[PDB]
């Protein structure tokens, strides 16, 4: 037996209910430097959504897919420009840049 | 509101000042009636608010 | 409810459908005799074109009757209820 | 399922209504909890006068 | 309709099942209201006994009750939930003729 | 009607006539994605025609995003060449246009209730779920998404002539 | 027909408690007497249906029985007449004939029950939103809508349009503003008939001004009834808002409703500019409600003058100078191959392959 | 053909066609009587 664990809540009094029919999937927004680092990760790795999602702990796979699709639809010129230039795979400096982005977003949240 | 049959029965009981000697008996049938053996009384009353 | 089945010979409704109005429902004020219909009801036989068979409400009575009122109401089941008040 | 069941989705409202309507119209009362089987409880009101 | 029905509701105020304990359905208060007709689409409307005589329907009032239950161990309260229809005797306390 | 629709998406499949190893083509390609935990096919993207293809180990491949049948054929040939460069006897056999989706506009508002009242047996209009009316014409078997803005989307055809005739047939219905 | 003369003019006429067939020409009967059942036996005889007397209604799976009982309890909790229950169970038995429908999960069968009762209520002019139905279902509304579209594409049954007047009649009565309960001050109480008529006029105004096409009806109905409640007493109700009204009425307000309200308010402005006294008063978005009744008095000429100067979403009303831009014709494909360096660009180098293998090793 | 009826409380002449929901304007009553016929009827004073 529970003792003072739950609180009373009034919900759905059986009246005419509004037909929502909308599931607004919460997605974290995109910053400027975040967009730049996403573009450089694309230019370094390609269009492999798995590897991009692995190196983006603050993001999701479906969010990366939506961003890539919107970029291909809007800024195809910048997409091709990033795809033409290549850069070798970096791991340590990539982690340093991740820590820098963490510090930057922490300072932004402090503001 | 008064029934049609009750209204006709009440109208039938109303006496008429016509002299019966000047008229004759209606023959068998002849529901249309003739000038000699019938009389017509018109009653048209429309009630309305003052 | 079908309309009064007019006789093509005289362009007038038959003796059975004489008291019916334009909507097939008997109108108040007239006299009803034996073997006369009050509501020309027809119902489907399926429950491709629907097949309607006639089931009119005939008046069983030795003497004549006069219609005082005809009330038409509608329930939640979309069923039209027609009540005729015959007076003698 | 993990979808928690609630009574509101099964609160049949026609049960008591149909019971009352039938018991008043037909006039036969069958109470199994009391083993009472009565008939002629309700009668048509005479509108002769 | 004013005293005995409340006692009957109080006698069976709590109902629960043996399986899945800590689950219950608690009745708080039952009301009978005024006589209405469900002819309108999900709308109640005051109806006279003569109209019920004409339309071949019943002259009843919606019996509702306020309750509290547990869906997922989260207590949910309902303030107005109809549960039945009680035929209203003419010239009674809740009848429109009195 | 004076208005010509604009084809936006082309879907077409092609069989390679040989078995493929998805891990090999996903390992030596920069534009290849393969996550067997969720989907057991390889996703590739070619940039110049702006198209995306799905490759299966059974030898079937499908393309999406093309604007015309010729662009879809070019993309299929490019993907076949890519597969052949990875040490696979890919072939270009059994190529046929599967689906085409296009968009258009009428430049006047459209009453989505008069259509469902006059063409109930050809449409299923439910504004409570989706704002655009869904019209399903059976003679060409074309599905049309209509909006109050006047812009209409057509799908279900096999050739551009089918989209054109569907649009020229639905135009007087929308105008009336 | 007549056995002697052959006349086929036989008429059915009721004799003195006797039925017979007789010809009107020769008066000869061909068939007299009729056999009818007695009510003394009618109450003793029991009923037999076609399904039970053919072997059907016994080949009913436990899942089909659960589905029909679900239909029954769903139509009973809504207090539906038995005709609705009959039509719903008939539609369910008709839809359960498909092989793809019978072989499904419990969620599919439950949303099918929901869609069946929805179609049942849509048939006999009974408005009922899909939200109130999904409320009584242990499922989500997206899969419900998907299954609805699938079954209306597979069956193609009649689906009438949702009437706005009946929806207003069903939605306005849900408010507690008509009764002077202690939870609501007496200043907010109003008459049900006047509020219903005002809301009906406002939703008709919205219908004729393109405010029911595409958008959900319920937010428009809420905006209309809110404007009606405000116009019924702007002296003590203009300071309130839509959120305050929905909190007082104990009804979940639609999210876009306020925005819809704004649009309707704009329409009122486009009407207030036509009336001389209102265009001289120089009203605004707030002070336009007090004259809403006047706007409803001559709404026809007002909306005609407004449309002679249509309604579209604000996303496209930004003066689009380039409407459906024509793409360049680039259907060329070269001879056989445009270039080959693209393949060399898309492939992975051995160093890149090793880096990929090391990243997810 | 214009079919006319009379409501139960307002007593106004309402014209409705076949297969219509039985109602009346400016009210909500659902009792609809039929007007008296215009045909001639002969009565006996007996
Ligand atoms: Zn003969
Ligand atoms: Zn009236």
């Amino acid at each position: 037996c529970v003792v003072e664990e739950n609180d009373p809540i009034f919900e759905r009094g059986s009246t005419t209910t509004y037909s929502s029919f909308r599931k607004n999937y919460y997605s974290k927004p995109w910053s400027n430097k975040e967009t730049d680092m996403f573009f450089l990760a694309i230019s370094m790795v390609g269009t492999d959504f798995s590897m991009i999602g692995q190196l983006f702990p603050h993001r999701a796979r479906i969010e990366i897919k939506n961003k890539f699709k919107r970029e291909e639809k809007t800024n195809g010129w910048r997409i091709d420009k990033a795809f033409q230039e290549k850069r070798p795979f970096d791991f340590d400096f990539f982690a340093h840049l991740l820590q820098k982005v963490l510090a930057e977003e922490e300072k932004r949240k402090q503001k | 509101i008064v029934q049609d049959e009750i209204l006709a029965h009440r109208l039938g009981l109303i006496p008429i000042h016509a002299d019966p000697r000047l008229f004759e008996y209606r023959n068998q049938g002849d529901e249309e009636g003739t000038e000699i053996d019938t009389l017509q009384f018109r009653l048209q009353v429309r009630c309305t608010r003052n | 409810v079908m309309g009064p089945m007019l006789d093509a010979a005289t362009r007038k409704p038959i003796w059975r459908h004489e008291i019916l109005d334009a909507d097939g429902i008997c109108s108040p004020g007239e006299k009803v005799e034996n073997k006369q219909v009050l509501v020309n009801k027809s119902m489907p036989t399926v429950t491709q074109q629907p097949q309607y068979k006639d089931v009119p409400i005939t008046y069983k009575g030795a003497t004549d009757s006069y219609i005082e009122k005809v009330m038409i109401s509608s329930n939640a089941e979309d069923a039209f209820l027609i009540k005729m008040l015959l007076r003698q | 399922r993990a979808a928690q069941f609630d009574v509101v989705k099964h609160m049949r409202q026609d049960q008591i209504t149909n019971g009352m309507v039938n018991a008043i119209s037909t006039g036969n009362w069958s109470l199994k909890r009391f083993k009472m089987d009565r008939q002629g409880v309700t009668q048509v009101l005479s509108r002769l006068s | 309709i004013n005293v005995e029905i409340k006692k009957i509701m109080k006698a069976n105020e709590k109902v629960t099942s043996d399986a899945d304990p800590m689950w219950y359905l608690k009745y708080l208060n039952i009301y009978v209201g005024l006589p209405d007709v469900e002819e309108s689409f999900n709308v109640t409307r005051p109806v006279s006994p003569h109209e019920c005589r004409l339309r071949d329907m019943t002259y009843s009032a919606p019996i509702t009750v306020d309750i509290e239950y547990t869906r997922g161990s989260q207590r949910i309260i309902r303030n107005a939930l109809p549960i039945g229809r009680m035929p209203i005797m003419l010239r009674s306390s809740n009848c429109v003729l009195t | 009607s004076g208005i010509v629709p604009q084809l936006q998406n082309i879907v077409s499949t092609v069989n390679l006539g040989c078995k493929l190893d998805l891990k090999t083509i996903a390992l030596r390609a920069r534009n290849a994605e393969y996550n067997p935990k969720r989907f057991a096919a390889v996703i590739m993207r070619i940039r110049e025609p702006r198209t995306t293809a799905l490759i299966f180990s059974s030898g079937k491949m499908v393309c999406t995003g093309a604007k015309s049948e010729e662009q879809s054929r070019l993309a299929a040939r490019k993907y076949a060449r890519v597969v052949q460069k990875l040490g696979f006897p890919a072939k270009f056999l059994d190529f046929k246009i599967q689906n085409m989706v296009g968009s258009c506009d009428v430049k006047f508002p459209i009453r989505l209730e008069g259509l469902v009242l006059t063409h109930q047996q050809f449409s299923s209009y439910e504004p409570e779920l989706f704002p655009g009316l869904i019209y399903r014409m059976i003679k060409p078997r074309i599905v049309l998404l209509i909006f109050v803005s006047g812009k209409v989307v057509l799908t279900g055809a096999k050739v551009r002539a089918e989209i054109y005739e569907a649009f020229e047939n639905i135009y007087p219905i929308l105008k009336g | 027909r007549c056995p002697d003369c052959g006349s086929t003019e036989l008429v059915e006429d009721s004799h003195y408690s006797q039925s017979q067939l007789v010809c009107s020409d020769c008066g000869c009967v061909v068939t007299e007497g009729v056999l009818t059942t007695t009510f003394s036996d009618e109450g003793n005889l029991r009923e037999v249906t076609y399904s039970r007397s053919t072997g059907e209604n016994e080949q009913v799976s436990r899942s089909q029985q659960r589905g029909l009982r679900r239909v029954r309890d769903l139509c009973r909790v809504l207090q539906l007449p038995p005709t609705f229950e009959d039509t719903a169970v008939a539609y369910y038995q008709q839809a359960y004939r498909h092989s793809g429908i019978r072989a499904a999960r419990l969620q599919k069968k439950e949303v099918l029950v929901g869609c069946c009762v929805l179609i049942t209520c849509r048939q006999h002019n009974w408005p009922l939103t899909m939200g109130a139905i999904c409320t009584l279902l242990y499922a989500d509304l997206d899969v419900f809508s998907s299954t609805y579209m699938q079954i209306v594409k597979l069956l193609g049954l009649d689906v009438p349009s949702l009437c706005l007047a009946e929806l207003v009649k069903t939605y306005c009565s849900s408010f507690k503003l008509f009764q002077a309960s202690p939870s609501v001050p007496a200043k907010y109480v109003e008459d049900k008939e006047k509020m219903l008529s005002r809301t009906m006029q406002l939703v008709e105004l919205a219908n004729e001004t393109w405010l029911v096409t595409g958008r959900h009806p319920l937010p428009v109905i809420t905006a209309a009834t809110f404007l009606a409640w405000q116009s019924l007493q702007p002296a003590d109700r203009l300071s309130c808002s839509l959120a305050r009204f929905c909190k007082l009425a104990n009804v979940d307000l639609p999210y876009p409703a306020s925005s819809r309200l704004q649009e309707l308010l704009a329409v009122l402005l486009r009407m207030a500019e036509q009336l001389a006294w209102l265009r001289v008063l120089r009203l605004d978005k707030r002070s336009v409600v007090k004259h809403i009744g006047d706007l409803l008095q001559h709404r026809q000429s007002l909306v005609r003058s407004a449309f002679r100067d249509l309604l579209l979403p604000p996303c496209m009303l930004k003066s689009p100078k380039r409407i459906c831009p024509v793409p360049p014709v680039s259907t060329v494909t070269g001879d056989e191959n445009i270039s080959d360096s693209e393949i060399e660009q898309y492939l992975r180098t051995p160093q890149e392959v090793r880096d990929f293998q090391r990243a997810q090793a | 053909q214009p079919m006319i009826y009379i409501c139960g409380e307002c007593h106004t002449e309402n014209e409705i066609k076949s297969r219509d929901p039985i109602r009346c304007r400016e009210c909500g009553y659902r009792i609809m009587y039929k007007k008296r016929t215009k045909r001639l009827v002969v009565f006996d004073a007996r």
